[PDB]
């Protein structure tokens, strides 16, 4: 456990600065004129997490 | 419209900040015109905007009877309307009273 | 030279890059008959690589005879296009940590 | 007199710095990134608590460069730490000036990457996560040489075929009429054809908003 929570730390601290970096860039910038299906998006940052865990998953 | 209610004298204030660009503001000017297709002629109407400065979209600078050429006018300011700049409550509302 | 090429592309730079294709066809074939004078096809056929160019440079000449004419002008079979990029493998053979564990 | 700065990094003020860290990076989720410009009372202050937390930085860094000297300090981990200085310095000054003044303000989120640095208990498993890396280069190298090839095939093969969609025979309203824009291509050409109302020619209809197509070479990467 001592030696998982390190790992996990550091994979839950590059997430959190990859949703940092997209919120400075794609925040609120997903607002097209076409109908709003952009549910995973940049906009706040408990949704920037979900965003990024998205994009990890594929 | 002419039973269900006395006359009126709107202002929609129409809140043309960074927060709504996108859908949000063509839904905003599609029920601002929507609402303007419920005015008769003896009540009167203006569209005013706050992005921290109380503009008109319009040429009128009052209230102006909602003919049915004045609501043209309103239509078309409001369609050929863009967001910007900070929302501020206190200024739009002030100006509007 | 491959990679240049992109949609809506001007008809002088398909002439330059016909140019290019042609001048590096025969660098390639230089290659081959350089080889073979340096030793005999029994020996040339030695290694598959060699083989291998044999088939990309005949392909590839192919293209350019068949490009003499003119199906389609400056204002059909597209398989020998390919050997040219194919011949790229050729510069993954160098590494040899590469080499040995794809092998 | 160098010594009575360098003295104070024995006083382990270091936990305080760690504390400051993750209160800006905490300062940093709660800013939320309002579409064109708008911004709430929060997003208001927190440009105080910005300017805030660039004092104590830069404070930082004044200590740790006059007590351990301005050659030493780059050969260290906290090469990074200096960098962030500058370009906050740059933002904060450009900013209060006034262009990508203001995209510039990305490089802030680095810093919860000095939170590990701080932390030595978590370098070990960076270098042993990045360790594991240097074997992968020879697959990196062998993907990179798959992805060049099938991109360049793809330019030979599908050089730019996808750009004619199924239109209405009308003619009224020239727009791509199917729904879903399916890139067809017109007889003496193999592939599908319209359906019996609606004529395919040529035009961008292509697939969605021609970002995937075979077009360029980095379209194709
Ligand atoms: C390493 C070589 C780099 C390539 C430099 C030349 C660029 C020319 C490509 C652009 C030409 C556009 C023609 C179509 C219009
Ligand atoms: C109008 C003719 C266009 C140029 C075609 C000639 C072939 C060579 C390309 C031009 C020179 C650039 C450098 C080629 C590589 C040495
Ligand atoms: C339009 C003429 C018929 C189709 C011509 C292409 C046939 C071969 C396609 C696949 C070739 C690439 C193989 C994968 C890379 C080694
Ligand atoms: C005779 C020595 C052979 C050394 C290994 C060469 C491997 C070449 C094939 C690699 C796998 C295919 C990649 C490209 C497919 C289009
Ligand atoms: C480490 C514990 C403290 C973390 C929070 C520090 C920053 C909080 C200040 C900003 C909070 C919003 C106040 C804005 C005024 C309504
Ligand atoms: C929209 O209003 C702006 C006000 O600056 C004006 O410059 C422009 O000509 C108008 N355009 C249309 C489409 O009416």
């Amino acid at each position: 456990v001592r030696s998982i929570a390190s790992l996990l730390l550091l994979l839950f601290l590059f997430i959190i600065i990859f949703s940092l970096l997209g919120m400075q860039l794609f925040g609120g910038k997903f607002n097209f004129d076409e109908m709003q299906t952009r549910r995973s998006t940049f906009d706040n940052f408990p949704q920037s997490l979900l965003t990024v865990f998205q994009i990890l998953t594929g | 419209i002419q039973g269900a209610a006395s006359p009126k004298d709107m202002l929609i204030l129409v809140d043309v900040s960074g927060s709504v660009s996108g859908l949000t503001l063509k839904l905003i000017r599609t029920s601002v015109s929507e609402m303007l297709e419920t005015l008769s002629d003896d009540d009167f109407v203006n569209v005013a905007s706050f992005n921290s400065n109380a503009q008109d979209v319009s040429c009128f600078q009052h209230l102006v009877q909602a003919n049915v050429r004045n609501k043209k006018v309103l239509k078309d300011a409001v369609n050929n309307i863009t967001a910007k700049g900070i929302t501020d409550y206190k200024k739009g509302f002030s100006f509007a009273f | 030279c491959l990679a240049m090429q992109h949609y809506g592309q001007s008809c002088l730079f398909k002439i330059a890059m016909n140019i290019l294709n042609m001048l590096f066809t025969g660098l390639f074939t230089v290659e081959m008959i350089l080889k073979l004078i340096a030793f005999k096809p029994k020996g040339y056929f030695s290694d598959p690589w060699n083989v291998f160019d044999f088939l990309i440079v005949i392909g590839s000449i192919i293209d350019v005879i068949l490009s003499e004419v003119n199906p389609a002008e400056h204002t059909s079979i597209t398989f020998f296009r390919l050997f040219r990029v194919m011949r790229l493998v050729k510069l993954l053979s160098r590494g040899e940590g590469i080499r040995t564990l794809l092998w | 007199r160098r010594a009575c700065i360098s003295i104070v990094e024995w006083k382990p003020f270091e936990i305080i710095i760690l504390l400051t860290i993750f209160a800006n990076c905490v300062a940093l989720a709660i800013y939320i990134p309002f579409p064109e410009d708008d911004s709430n009372a929060t997003n208001s202050n927190l440009e105080r608590v910005e300017y805030l937390f660039l004092i104590i930085f830069t404070v930082e860094a004044f200590l740790k460069v006059i007590a351990y000297g301005l050659l030493f300090h780059p050969n260290a981990y906290l090469r990074n730490g200096w960098n962030l200085l500058d370009f906050i310095i740059v933002v904060v000054g450009l900013f209060s000036a006034i262009f990508d003044v203001k995209a510039l303000r990305a490089f802030r989120v680095l810093r919860p990457l000095r939170l590990v640095s701080g932390v030595p208990s978590l370098q070990v498993v960076l270098n042993s996560i990045i360790k594991a890396m240097v074997p992968l280069l020879h697959i990196a190298l062998l993907v990179l040489f798959v992805i060049i090839i099938y991109a360049i095939i793809g330019l030979e093969l599908f050089m730019g075929k996808m750009h004619k969609t199924c239109y209405n025979q009308e003619g009224i309203a020239d727009v791509p009429a199917e729904d879903d824009p399916s890139p067809c291509a017109l007889e003496t050409g193999h592939g599908r054809q319209c359906q019996n109302g609606t004529v395919c020619k040529p035009g961008w209809d292509g697939p969605k908003h021609g970002i995937t197509n075979f077009d360029n070479f980095a379209f194709a990467m």
